[PDB]
C-alpha cells in the first residue's frame, strides 16, 4: 500500500484515481455517447459556419452571450432578500467602513493629544 | 473671457450653414483653433485670479480644465466621425450641435464667478449629454441609463440649490471673491450639519462616491464613444471643481463631517480596483478604474491640504486624458468586432502592432508610471494622506498594486496570446484612429515637462 | 485498432493538398519586386558624430549655464594629508608626531 | 491531436496510457541510459505478467492499484520535450502565426510585390469557392439524420471532390513561420 | 439573431422547466444542475465542474 | 573645467542616441544591433575615465543641472550623484551589457524582431543608469519603475506563450509589493525631513526611526527577491537567455540591495532594522540554495544561485558592511553573467533543450564553454586569488567576526555548502557523464561573437577582483587577526560541499531505484511556496472580487437601497392615488371629511 | 537554429534506422509498408515502445491518441512530415 492522495478545492482529484470511472455500466456508456454526440453536433455546426467562404464576420456564440448576460444583467431580477444574503451584504459592505473609521479616529485622537501636550517633535515638518 | 465663448457659439452657425460633406472638417479645424485660443489662459499669477469681468473669472484650477475641455472636442469629432457615416446630414448636424452646446456649457461653468450661475450651467450640462446618450446610443437600456444619470444628480442637486439660496439670504452674496474674503467659521450645529451635507452631496454624487457609483458603468457602457469621452474626461471633474470651490465656507465643520466620505472613498478605491480584475467588458472595466481614480481625488479634496489640492488637480487632468484614450481604444475594438467583450477579440498585437503600442502606452500611463503626471498626482495625494494619518499608506499601496494588476490584465487579455480564429473582418488601423491616439497621448508626455501648469492655485 | 479504410482516404487527400499549398508557399527569383527611387572611416565618423558633439554640448551647458547658478555643482573638497602644499595659498601642512617606527 | 477521440477509453487503451506514462516518468528518474534500460526491462517484465488475465473484475482491480502506485511515485519534476504542453517552448512561436486572410487587406503597392504568389492564392480561392458548394451538399446528404454521432469527417468520394471542411486544415500558417 | 427565450431565466422548479433550461444550455438533463436557490442571482445557470 | 562632470554626463547622454535613431532608417536594416553594441562599448570606454579620476583623487560630485517644479519650500531638480558607488558601478554594468549584446547578436539571429530586442535592452540599460546615479528619491523611483517595466516587456518576449505572460505579471506583482514600502519611505522622508534629496535626508536624520527604514527594507526585499517575495526571480527565466543574463542575474536584481547601500548612514544608526535585514538575507540565501540543490533545468538552478547570492549581499548589509556588499555586487555581476552566457550557448547547441537529464558529455564535445563554465563555477564558489574570493572571503570573515545571530551564521555556512553542492551538481550532470541528447548532432561553437563575448567576461572574472580590490581606497576595518580554523571555514565548507555532493551524485550510476523521501519532495517543489501562495491567496481574492464586490453590494444592495426602494415607493403610492373609480359620491364624501377636518384643525 | 531542412527521405531513412537497430525485428524482413501487428507479429506494448523510440529520435512526443493508431512506418513518416511541415 501507499499513502492516500487527499483532494482539495485547489488540488483536485486526478483523472485516473476516480472511483466513478471504473464503475462502468451500459447506462454510463450511453451517457458518454450522447455527451460526445452533443459535442459533435456543436463541432459540426461551428465548422459549417466556419469554413464558409461567404462569411466575413464574427461567429456569434450563444454560450458567450448567455455567460455575459447571466454575469451582468440577470442578478437583481433573481435576487431575493434572505438572512444569508442580507447578513453577508451588511457585513461585507458595512463592517470594513466602521473598522477603518475606528482605526483612523483612534490614531488621530492619539496624535491630537500628543499635539496638545506638546511632545511630538515636529521639527522640520513644513509640508502637509 | 468672451474671446473663447463667442467663437464656440459661432461654431453653431458654422456647422449648420456648412456644406453637407464639409461639416467634420470645418468643425475639427475651428475646434482646434479655439483650443489654441484657450491656451492663452495658462498664464496665471501667484496673485488672486484673472478677473475678466463681474460675470467670469479664471484661475489656475479653472484654466487647465478649460484647456482640456476645449481640446477634447476635436478628439470627440474625430472619434464620432466613423459610426455616424450612415446618418442624414440633419442628424449629424444635430450631433455636432449637442457637442458644441456641451463645450459651451462647460466653458461657462468653469468660470462662473457666482455660485448660482455656476449651479445653473452645471445643471444645464446635463441635457445635451442625456440627449446624446439616449438618442445616439445602441442598446435598449440607454433610456434607463439616462434616467439614472439624471435623477441621481437631481436628487443630489436640489438641496444644494436650497442651500445656495439660503446662503445668499444670510451672507448676502454668492460671488466667490466675497465668499472667500468674508468667510466665517461654521458653528457645530444640526442646521450647519445639514447645510454642509446639502452643499457637499451634489458634487459627491457626480464624482462618483463609492456608494453612489451605480450610474457610471451603465452610462459609460451605453453611451456612444463621444459620450464616453466627455463623461470620463470632463464631466467627472465638475464634482472636484465644485468641492474645491465650495469647501471654503464649510470650515471648520469639514474635519468632523469628512470621516464617512473618507472611509467610503478609501475602501471603495480598493473595492472597485478589485472589481476590475473580474470583468468581462472593456467599458465597464474602464468605468470602474475611473471610479477608483476619482475616489482618490475625493480623498485628496476632503483632506484639505495644499499638497492634497495640487495632487487632486494633477490627477484630475491626467485621468481625464488617460481614460479618454482608453475608451477610444475600446471603441476602436468594438467598431471592428461589434461585441464589446474582452475575451472574444484576442491576440490583436500580432495583427495590429502600432495599436498594440498605443494600448501599451495607455496602460502604462493608467498604471501611474513615473514621471507621468498621473504618478505626480498620485504621489502628492499619497504624501498628504500619510501626513493626515500614517495608516493610510497600507490602503494606498494596495490600491497601487491592484491598479497595476488590472491594467496589465486588460493589456494581456486583448493584445497577447493567440488570435480568435473565426474572426476575419479586422482591417488594418486607419490613419484617423492612429492620429486620435497620438493626439491623446502626446499632451500627457508634454505636460510632465511642466507640471506646475496643472498643479492648481496652491502651487 | 488503427485508422479505418475511410479515414486513410481523408488523410491522403488532405496531406496531398497540404503539400500543394506548402509548395505554393515558396518564392520565385523575381518575387520581391522592389521599386527604386531616391531624391576606421566608419569608426572615425562615429567617434565625432556620437562622442565628440555630445561632450561639446554637455560641457558647454555645464560650464556656462549650470555652473552659473550657485550650488549646482558641488565637489568633495579633496582630502588634505600632512606634508602637502596648497596651490592657492602655498603653505605646507606640518608633519605628524613622529611615532616610533618598528616592524 | 489530429484524430478525434472516442466516446470512452477501453481497458487496453488505459493500460497502454499507464505503461507509457510510467516508462516516461521512470526515464525521468533514471538519468543514465543503462540504468533506464535495466529498470524499463524490469518494468515490462512486471507488466507482462497479467497480459493473459481474463477476469473483467480482476482486470478492473488491476491497472487501478497500478495507477495509485504511479501517482505515489511519479517524479514530481518529470522530463518534458520543449514543444510539449509542459515544455519550455510550448507556445513560443504562436506570436508568429498570422492568418491567411490578412493578405486580403494588403495595400496594392504591397501586393505589387510577390505577384505570382497572389495569382496562386487567387486560384486557391476559386478552388475553395467551388469545393465548398460541393462539400455542403456532400455533408448534408452523408450525415446521419438527427445529427452526427462522432466528430470525424468523411473523405471525398467522387473524382472532382475535395475533403469536406479542408481549407483551414490545409491552410495552417506553419509550425515555425519566422 | 438571438431570441428572448435564449437568455437565462429564473430558478427552475418543475422537471419540465428544468429540462427546458437544460436544452437551452446545451446539456443533458442528468448533467444539468442549477446553483442553490438562494438570494444570489445565479437564477437558471449550470453549476459546471469547478475544475480549472 | 574638471572633465568629471562632462564625462559622467556624456556617458549617459550618448547611451540614449540609438533610442533617438530608433525612428531612422537604420532601425529597418540589419545593422542596428551592431550600432547599439558599438555605442555601448564606446560608452563603457568613455566612462572608464571618471573611474580613473576617482581612483587617483577620490573626486566626488553632485550635478543638479535642470530645475524641475518647486513645491513651496521643497525644491525638485534633475540631480545626478557621482559618488564612488555610481562611478564604480557604471563601467561594470556597461561592460556586462556589451558582452550580453555581443552574445545576443548570435543567440537572437533567427528572431525577426531583433532590432526591437536591442532597443529594449538599451532602454533597460538607460533606466538602470538613471536609477544608479539618482540624487533624490524621485529620480530613484523613476529608475526603479523603468527597470521593472522593461523587465515585464522582456520576460513576455514571446507574447504567444501563456506562461511568459504569467511570469511577467508575477514580476510586476512582487515589484509592486516592494513599491508599497518604497512609497512609504518617500512619504515619511518628505513629511518629516522636508526633502527628497539625499543630502538633506542624511543631514536631518541623526537617529533614523523604524518606519522609513522598514519601508526601504520592504522595497529592497521586493526588488531583490528575498524569501517573502522570491519566486518571481526563478519564474522570470521564461524570457530569452540574454534577458536573464543581463537583467535578472547581474544588473537589475542588485538594485534593491543597492538601495540599502545608498542609505547606509541611516542603516548604521538603527539596530532592529539591521537585525531584520540580516535575518531576511540569511533565510533567503539558505532557502534559495536548498531549492537549487535538486533542480534539473539549468536556468532555474543558476537563478536560484543568483537569489542566494543576493541574500548573502543582504546579510553583508545587515552586518554593517556596505562597501563589501558593493564589491560583491561588482564581482557577482561578472561571474554570474558569464555563467548564464555559458548556459545559453549550451541551450542553443542542443536545439533549445534546457533540462540537464538530456545533456551528457560536453567536456570534449564543446571545450571552450566547458572551461569558461568551470572557471565561473570555481569563481562563484569562491577561491583564493579569484574574483569571487575577495567578495566571498571577506563576507564570511566579517560575518564570523561580528556581533550577529548564531542562527544566521549557521544558515550562511549551510548556504555556502549548498552553493558548492549545486555548482558540482550542474557541472557533473552537464559535462561528465555519457551524452544524452537526440542523436542528430548539431553541436557547434565556431562563432566569433560568442567566443569574444565569453572571453571578455572570462578575463574579467579572472582579473577584475584583484585589480579593483587593490585599486580602491580602504573603507572599513579589516579582520587582520583570526584563529587559524576560523580563517579557513569558507574553504573547508566549500570542500565538504563539493565532496559530499559529488559522492551523492556518484551513486546515481548504481542499478538501484528507491522512492524519494519527503525532504527531496519539499526541496524540488520550492518548499511548496509557489503552489500554496499562488493558489490560496489569488482564489480567495478573485472569488471575493466577484461575489462580495461585484454582485452582492454593487449589483444588489446598493441598487436596492437608493434607486429600487424609491422606484417601488413611487409605484405603490402612484397606484394608490390614481386608483379612483370616478364616482363623485366618494369624492364628495372625502371633501366633506376634509371640510370638517379643516374647520376643526386650523382654528 | 542552424537546423538543416530535413526532408522526407531523411525521415524515412531515420525511421528505418531505428527499426533496424531494434533486435526483435529482423532487418531483412521489414519494409516501408511493413505492418506491425500482423506482418511482424509485434505486441501492442512493442508498438508503444516503437513510439517511444521515435519520440526520443526526433525530439518531440506524439500524442497518445495519435500514437495508439499508428501501425506502419509509412503512415508514421507521413504523420511526422505533416507535423513538421516537410516539403519533399
Ligand atoms: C530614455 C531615453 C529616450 C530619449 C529619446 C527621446 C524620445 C522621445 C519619445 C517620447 C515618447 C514617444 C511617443 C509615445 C508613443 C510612441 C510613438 C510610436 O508610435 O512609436 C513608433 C516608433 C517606431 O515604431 P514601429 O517600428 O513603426 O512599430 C513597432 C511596434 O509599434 C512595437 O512597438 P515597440 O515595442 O517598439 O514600443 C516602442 C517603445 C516606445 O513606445 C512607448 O511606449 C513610448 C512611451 C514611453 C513611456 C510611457 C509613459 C510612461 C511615463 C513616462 C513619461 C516621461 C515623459 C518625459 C517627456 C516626454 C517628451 C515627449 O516602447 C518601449 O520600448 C517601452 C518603453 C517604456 C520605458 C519605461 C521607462 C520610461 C521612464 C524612464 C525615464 C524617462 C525620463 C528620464 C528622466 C531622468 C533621466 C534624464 O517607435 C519609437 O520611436 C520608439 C521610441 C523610443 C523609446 C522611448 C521610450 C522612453 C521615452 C519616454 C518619454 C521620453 C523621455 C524624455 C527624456 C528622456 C531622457
Ligand atoms: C521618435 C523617436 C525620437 C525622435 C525625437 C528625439 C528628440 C527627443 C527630445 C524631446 C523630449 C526629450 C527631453 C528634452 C527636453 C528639452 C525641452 C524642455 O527642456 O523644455 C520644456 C518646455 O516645454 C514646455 O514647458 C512643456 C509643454 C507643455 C504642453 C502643453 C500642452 C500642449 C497643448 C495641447 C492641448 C492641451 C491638452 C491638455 C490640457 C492641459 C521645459 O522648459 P523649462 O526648463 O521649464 O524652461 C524653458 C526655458 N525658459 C526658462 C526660458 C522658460
Ligand atoms: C449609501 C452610500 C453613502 C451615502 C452618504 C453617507 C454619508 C452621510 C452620513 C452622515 C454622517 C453622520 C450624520 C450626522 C453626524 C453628527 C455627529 C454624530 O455622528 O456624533 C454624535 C451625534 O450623536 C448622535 O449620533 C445623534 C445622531 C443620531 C440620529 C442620526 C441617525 C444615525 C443613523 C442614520 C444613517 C442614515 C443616513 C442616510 C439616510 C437616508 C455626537 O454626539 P453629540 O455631541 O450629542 O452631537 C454633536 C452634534 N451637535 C454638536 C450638533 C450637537
Ligand atoms: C539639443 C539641440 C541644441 C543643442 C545646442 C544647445 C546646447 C545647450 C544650450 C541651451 C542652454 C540651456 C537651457 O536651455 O537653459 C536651461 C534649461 C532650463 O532653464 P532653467 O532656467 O535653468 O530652469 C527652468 C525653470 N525656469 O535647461 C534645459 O531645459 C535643457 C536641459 C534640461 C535637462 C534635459 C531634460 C531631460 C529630462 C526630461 C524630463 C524628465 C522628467 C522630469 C525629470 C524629473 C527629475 C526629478
Ligand atoms: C417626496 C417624494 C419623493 C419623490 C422623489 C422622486 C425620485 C425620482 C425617481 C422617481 C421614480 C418614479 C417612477 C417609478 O418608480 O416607476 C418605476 C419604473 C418602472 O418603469 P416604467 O417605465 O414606468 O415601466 C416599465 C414597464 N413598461 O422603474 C424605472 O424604470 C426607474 C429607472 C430609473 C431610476 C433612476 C434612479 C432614481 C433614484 C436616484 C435618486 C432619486 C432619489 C430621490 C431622493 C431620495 C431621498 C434623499
Ligand atoms: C445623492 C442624493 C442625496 C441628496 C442630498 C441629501 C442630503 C441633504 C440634506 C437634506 C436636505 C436639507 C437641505 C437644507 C438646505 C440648507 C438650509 C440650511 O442649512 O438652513 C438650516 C435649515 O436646516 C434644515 O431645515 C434641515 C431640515 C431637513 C429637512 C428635510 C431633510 C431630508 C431628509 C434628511 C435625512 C437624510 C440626511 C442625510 C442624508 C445623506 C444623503 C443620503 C437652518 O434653518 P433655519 O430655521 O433658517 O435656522 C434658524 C435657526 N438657527
Ligand atoms: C515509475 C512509475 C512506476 C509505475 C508503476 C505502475 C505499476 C506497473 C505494474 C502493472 C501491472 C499490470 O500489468 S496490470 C494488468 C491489467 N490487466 C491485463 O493486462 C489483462 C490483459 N492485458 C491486456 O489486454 C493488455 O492490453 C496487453 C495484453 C498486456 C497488451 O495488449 P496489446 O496486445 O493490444 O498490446
Amino acid at each position: 500500500s501507499f499513502p492516500k492522495y487527499k483532494p482539495s478545492r485547489l488540488a483536485t482529484l486526478p483523472a485516473t484515481l476516480d472511483p466513478a470511472e471504473y464503475d462502468i455500466s451500459p447506462e454510463t456508456r450511453k451517457a458518454q455517447a450522447e455527451r460526445l454526440a452533443i459535442r459533435s453536433r456543436l463541432k459540426r455546426e461551428y465548422l459549417l459556419q466556419y469554413n464558409d467562404p461567404n462569411r466575413l464576420g464574427v461567429i456569434e456564440d450563444p454560450a458567450l452571450i448567455r455567460w455575459t448576460y447571466a454575469r451582468s444583467a440577470n442578478i437583481y431580477p433573481n435576487f431575493r432578500p434572505t438572512p444569508k444574503t442580507s447578513l453577508l451584504g451588511a457585513l461585507f459592505g458595512i463592517g470594513p467602513l466602521f473598522f477603518w473609521y475606528y482605526v483612523f479616529k483612534t490614531d488621530r485622537d492619539k496624535k491630537e493629544k500628543l499635539i496638545q501636550e506638546g511632545k511630538l517633535d515636529q521639527t522640520f515638518n513644513i509640508s502637509y | 473671457m468672451l474671446k473663447i465663448i463667442i467663437p464656440t457659439t459661432m461654431l453653431l452657425p458654422m456647422t449648420w450653414m456648412s456644406k453637407h460633406n464639409m461639416i467634420w472638417i470645418n468643425a475639427t479645424v475651428h475646434s482646434l483653433l479655439i483650443s489654441l485660443i484657450s491656451l492663452s489662459l495658462l498664464n496665471q499669477l501667484g496673485e488672486n485670479s484673472l478677473n475678466f469681468s463681474l460675470t467670469f473669472f479664471s484661475d489656475s484650477l479653472s484654466a487647465p480644465l478649460l484647456v482640456l475641455t476645449t481640446w477634447l472636442l476635436p478628439l470627440m469629432l474625430m472619434a464620432s466621425q466613423s459610426h455616424l457615416s450612415k446618418e442624414t446630414t440633419t442628424r449629424k448636424k444635430l450631433y455636432i450641435t449637442m457637442l458644441i452646446l456641451l463645450q459651451l456649457f462647460l466653458i461657462m461653468t468653469f468660470t462662473a464667478t457666482e455660485l448660482i450661475l455656476f449651479y445653473i450651467l452645471f445643471e444645464a450640462t446635463l441635457v445635451p449629454t442625456l440627449i446624446i446618450i439616449t438618442r445616439w446610443g445602441n442598446q435598449t437600456e440607454r433610456l434607463n441609463a439616462g434616467l439614472y444619470f439624471l435623477f441621481y444628480t437631481l436628487a443630489g442637486s436640489l438641496p444644494l440649490l436650497v442651500a445656495l439660496v439660503y446662503i445668499q439670504n444670510t451672507t448676502g452674496s454668492l460671488n466667490f471673491l466675497i465668499i472667500h474674503y468674508w468667510s466665517h467659521p461654521l458653528s457645530n450645529s444640526w442646521s450647519n450639519i445639514f447645510m454642509w451635507l446639502a452643499c457637499i452631496m451634489a458634487f459627491m454624487v457626480k464624482m462618483p462616491l463609492y456608494g453612489l457609483h451605480l450610474w457610471l458603468p451603465k452610462a459609460h457602457v451605453e453611451a456612444p464613444i463621444a459620450g464616453s469621452m466627455v463623461l470620463a474626461a470632463v464631466l467627472l471633474k465638475l464634482g472636484g471643481y465644485g468641492m474645491m470651490r465650495i469647501t471654503t465656507i464649510l470650515n471648520p465643520l469639514t474635519n468632523y463631517m469628512a470621516y464617512p466620505f473618507l472611509m467610503l472613498s478609501m475602501w471603495g478605491m480598493i473595492m472597485t480596483s478589485s472589481i476590475c480584475l473580474r470583468q468581462t467588458d472593456l467599458k465597464s472595466l474602464i468605468a470602474y478604474s475611473s471610479v477608483s481614480h476619482m475616489a482618490l481625488v475625493i480623498v485628496a479634496i476632503m483632506i484639505q491640504t495644499p499638497w492634497s489640492f495640487m495632487g487632486a488637480t494633477a490627477l484630475m487632468i491626467a485621468h481625464g486624458l488617460t481614460s479618454s484614450m482608453l475608451f477610444c481604444l475600446a471603441n476602436t475594438n468594438y467598431e471592428r468586432v461589434h461585441s464589446r467583450t474582452m475575451i472574444l477579440a484576442r491576440g490583436l498585437q500580432t495583427l495590429l502592432p502600432l495599436m498594440a503600442t498605443w494600448w501599451l502606452v495607455a496602460s502604462l500611463t493608467n498604471l501611474a508610471l513615473p514621471p507621468s503626471i498621473n504618478l505626480i498626482g498620485e504621489l502628492f495625494i499619497i504624501t498628504a494622506s500619510f501626513s493626515w494619518s500614517n495608516i493610510t499608506i497600507i490602503l494606498m499601496g494596495m490600491n497601487m498594486m491592484i491598479t497595476a494588476l488590472y491594467s496589465l490584465y486588460m493589456l494581456i487579455t486583448t493584445q497577447r496570446g493567440k488570435y480568435t480564429h473565426h474572426i476575419n473582418n479586422i482591417k488594418p488601423s486607419f490613419t484617423r484612429e492612429n492620429a486620435l491616439m497620438a493626439l491623446h497621448i502626446l499632451p500627457l508626455l508634454l505636460l510632465t515637462l511642466n507640471p506646475k501648469m496643472i498643479l492648481g492655485p496652491l502651487y | 485498432s488503427g485508422y479505418t479504410p475511410d479515414e486513410k482516404l481523408r488523410l491522403q487527400q488532405l496531406r496531398e493538398l497540404r503539400r500543394r499549398w506548402l509548395k505554393d508557399q515558396e518564392l520565385s527569383p523575381r518575387e520581391p519586386v522592389l521599386p527604386p527611387r531616391r531624391v576606421t572611416y566608419r569608426h572615425s565618423i562615429f567617434a565625432v558624430t556620437h562622442v565628440l558633439i555630445p561632450v561639446w554640448i554637455i560641457h558647454y551647458y555645464l560650464k556656462y549655464h549650470v555652473t552659473a547658478k550657485p550650488y549646482t555643482v558641488v565637489e568633495r573638497k579633496p582630502r588634505i594629508f600632512p606634508g602637502d602644499t596648497i596651490l592657492e595659498t602655498g603653505e605646507v601642512i606640518p608633519l605628524m608626531k613622529e611615532f616610533p617606527d618598528q616592524h | 491531436a489530429f484524430s478525434a477521440p472516442a466516446a470512452y477509453l477501453t481497458h487496453q487503451q488505459k493500460v497502454l496510457r499507464l505503461y507509457k506514462r510510467a516508462l516516461r516518468h521512470l526515464e525521468s528518474w533514471c538519468v543514465h541510459r543503462d540504468k533506464y534500460r535495466y529498470f524499463a526491462c524490469l518494468m515490462r517484465a512486471r507488466f507482462d505478467e497479467h497480459k493473459n488475465e481474463k477476469d473483467m473484475v480482476k482486470a478492473t482491480q488491476l491497472l487501478r492499484q497500478a495507477e495509485e502506485e504511479f501517482w505515489y511515485g511519479q517524479h514530481p519534476q518529470p522530463y518534458i520535450f520543449p514543444e510539449s504542453p509542459g515544455g519550455t517552448s510550448y507556445e513560443r512561436y504562436e506570436c508568429y502565426k498570422v492568418p491567411e486572410w490578412c493578405l486580403d487587406d494588403w495595400h496594392p503597392s504591397e501586393k505589387a510585390m510577390y505577384p505570382d504568389y497572389f495569382a496562386k492564392r487567387e486560384q486557391w480561392k476559386r478552388l475553395r469557392r467551388e469545393s465548398w458548394e460541393r462539400e455542403v451538399k456532400q455533408l448534408q446528404e452523408e450525415t446521419p439524420p438527427g445529427g452526427p454521432r462522432t466528430e470525424a469527417l468523411p473523405p471525398a468520394r467522387k473524382e472532382g471532390d475535395l475533403p469536406p471542411l479542408w481549407w483551414h486544415i490545409v491552410t495552417r500558417p506553419r509550425e515555425r513561420p519566422m | 439573431h438571438v431570441t428572448k427565450d435564449m437568455f437565462p431565466g429564473p430558478y427552475p422548479k418543475t422537471p419540465e422547466e428544468r429540462a427546458a433550461a437544460a436544452k437551452k444550455y446545451n446539456m443533458r438533463v442528468e448533467d444539468y444542475e442549477p446553483y442553490p436557490d438562494d438570494g444570489m442571482g445565479y437564477g437558471d445557470y449550470p453549476k459546471l465542474p469547478d475544475r480549472s | 573645467m574638471n572633465p568629471f562632470a562632462s564625462l559622467t554626463l556624456t556617458t549617459l547622454t550618448i547611451l540614449t542616441i540609438p533610442i533617438m535613431m530608433s525612428n531612422s532608417n537604420i532601425y529597418k536594416t540589419n545593422l542596428y544591433p551592431n550600432y547599439v553594441k558599438t555605442t555601448v562599448s564606446y560608452a563603457f570606454t568613455l566612462s572608464l575615465v571618471p573611474l580613473l579620476m576617482f581612483m587617483h583623487t577620490g573626486q566626488e560630485m553632485i550635478i543638479s543641472n535642470w530645475h524641475w517644479m518647486t513645491l513651496q519650500t521643497v525644491e525638485l531638480s534633475l540631480s545626478f550623484k557621482m559618488d564612488y558607488f555610481s562611478v564604480m558601478f557604471i563601467p561594470v554594468a556597461l561592460f556586462v551589457t556589451w558582452s550580453i549584446m555581443e552574445f545576443s547578436m548570435w543567440y537572437m539571429h533567427s528572431d525577426p524582431f531583433i532590432n526591437r530586442f536591442f532597443k529594449y535592452l538599451l532602454l533597460f540599460l538607460i533606466t538602470m543608469m538613471i536609477l544608479v546615479t539618482a540624487n533624490n528619491l524621485f529620480q530613484l523611483f523613476i529608475g526603479w519603475e523603468g527597470v521593472g517595466i522593461m523587465s515585464f516587456l522582456l520576460i513576455g518576449w514571446w507574447h504567444g506563450r501563456t506562461d511568459a505572460n504569467t511570469a511577467a505579471l508575477q514580476a510586476i506583482l512582487y515589484n509592486r509589493i516592494g513599491d508599497i514600502g518604497f512609497v512609504l519611505s518617500m512619504a515619511w522622508f518628505l513629511t518629516h525631513s522636508n526633502a527628497w534629496d539625499l543630502q538633506q535626508i542624511f543631514m536631518l536624520n541623526n537617529e533614523c526611526p523604524n518606519m522609513p527604514l522598514i519601508g526601504l527594507l520592504l522595497a529592497a526585499a521586493g526588488k531583490s527577491a528575498q524569501f517573502g517575495l522570491h519566486p518571481w526571480l526563478p519564474s522570470a527565466m521564461e524570457g530569452p537567455t540574454p534577458v536573464s543574463a543581463l537583467l535578472h542575474s547581474s544588473t537589475m536584481v542588485v538594485a534593491g540591495v543597492f538601495l540599502l547601500i545608498r542609505f547606509y548612514p541611516l542603516m548604521e544608526t538603527n539596530k532592529l532594522v539591521q537585525t531584520m535585514t540580516l535575518c531576511l538575507g540569511a533565510i533567503t540565501t539558505l532557502f534559495t540554495a536548498l531549492c537549487a540543490i535538486t533542480q534539473n533545468d539549468i536556468k532555474k538552478i543558476v537563478a536560484f544561485s543568483t537569489s542566494s547570492q543576493l541574500g548573502l549581499m543582504m546579510v553583508t548589509i545587515g552586518i554593517n558592511q556596505p562597501h563589501l556588499a558593493f564589491l560583491h555586487i561588482c564581482m557577482h555581476a561578472f561571474f554570474k553573467a558569464m555563467l548564464f552566457m555559458c548556459s545559453g550557448s549550451i541551450i542553443h547547441s542542443l536545439n533549445d533543450e534546457q533540462d540537464i537529464r538530456k545533456m551528457g558529455g560536453l567536456y570534449k564535445a564543446m571545450p571552450f564553454t566547458t572551461t569558461a563554465l568551470i572557471i565561473g563555477s570555481l569563481a562563484l564558489t569562491g577561491m583564493p586569488y579569484l574574483t569571487g574570493f575577495y567578495s566571498k572571503d571577506l563576507i564570511i570573515e566579517a560575518v564570523n567576526m561580528s556581533y550577529t545571530n548564531a542562527w544566521a551564521l549557521l544558515m550562511t555556512l549551510i548556504a555556502t555548502s549548498l552553493t558548492a553542492a549545486y555548482s558540482t551538481r550542474i557541472i557533473f550532470f552537464a559535462f561528465l557523464g555519457k551524452p544524452r541528447f537526440p542523436p542528430l548532432v548539431l553541436i557547434n561553437e565556431n562563432n566569433p561573437l560568442l567566443i569574444n563575448s565569453i572571453k571578455r567576461l572570462l578575463i574579467g572574472s579572472i582579473f577584475a577582483g584583484f585589480i579593483i580590490s587593490n585599486n580602491i581606497p580602504p573603507m572599513t576595518v579589516p579582520n587582520t587577526t583570526m584563529p587559524l580554523y576560523m580563517k579557513m571555514t569558507a574553504l573547508i565548507v566549500t570542500i565538504m560541499g563539493f565532496m559530499l555532493a559529488l559522492e551523492l551524485n556518484n551513486t546515481t550510476y548504481y542499478l538501484k531505484f528507491k522512492y524519494p523521501s519527503q525532504t527531496y519532495k519539499f526541496s524540488n517543489m520550492l518548499g511548496y511556496y509557489p503552489s500554496i501562495m499562488h493558489r490560496l491567496p489569488t482564489y480567495h481574492n478573485l472569488s471575493m472580487s466577484q461575489k462580495s464586490a461585484s454582485s452582492l453590494l454593487d449589483l444588489i444592495w446598493l441598487e436596492t437601497i437608493l434607486p429600487k426602494t424609491t422606484s417601488f415607493i413611487q409605484m405603490k403610492m402612484s397606484i394608490m392615488v390614481s386608483n379612483q373609480k370616478g364616482l363623485i359620491k366618494l369624492y364628495f364624501l372625502s371633501f366633506l371629511i376634509t371640510i370638517m377636518i379643516s374647520m376643526t384643525l386650523f382654528n | 537554429s542552424d537546423a538543416p531542412p530535413l526532408t522526407l527521405e531523411a525521415i524515412k531513412d531515420r525511421v528505418l534506422y531505428v527499426l533496424k537497430l531494434y533486435d526483435k525485428i529482423d532487418p531483412e524482413k521489414l519494409s516501408v509498408n511493413s505492418h506491425f501487428m500482423k506482418d511482424l507479429g509485434l505486441d501492442s506494448l512493442d508498438q508503444v515502445e516503437i513510439i517511444m523510440a521515435m519520440e526520443d529520435e526526433f525530439g518531440f512526443e506524439i500524442p497518445d491518441i495519435d500514437a495508439e493508431k499508428l501501425m506502419c512506418p509509412q503512415e508514421i513518416v507521413d504523420y511526422i512530415a505533416d507535423k513538421k511541415d516537410v516539403y519533399e
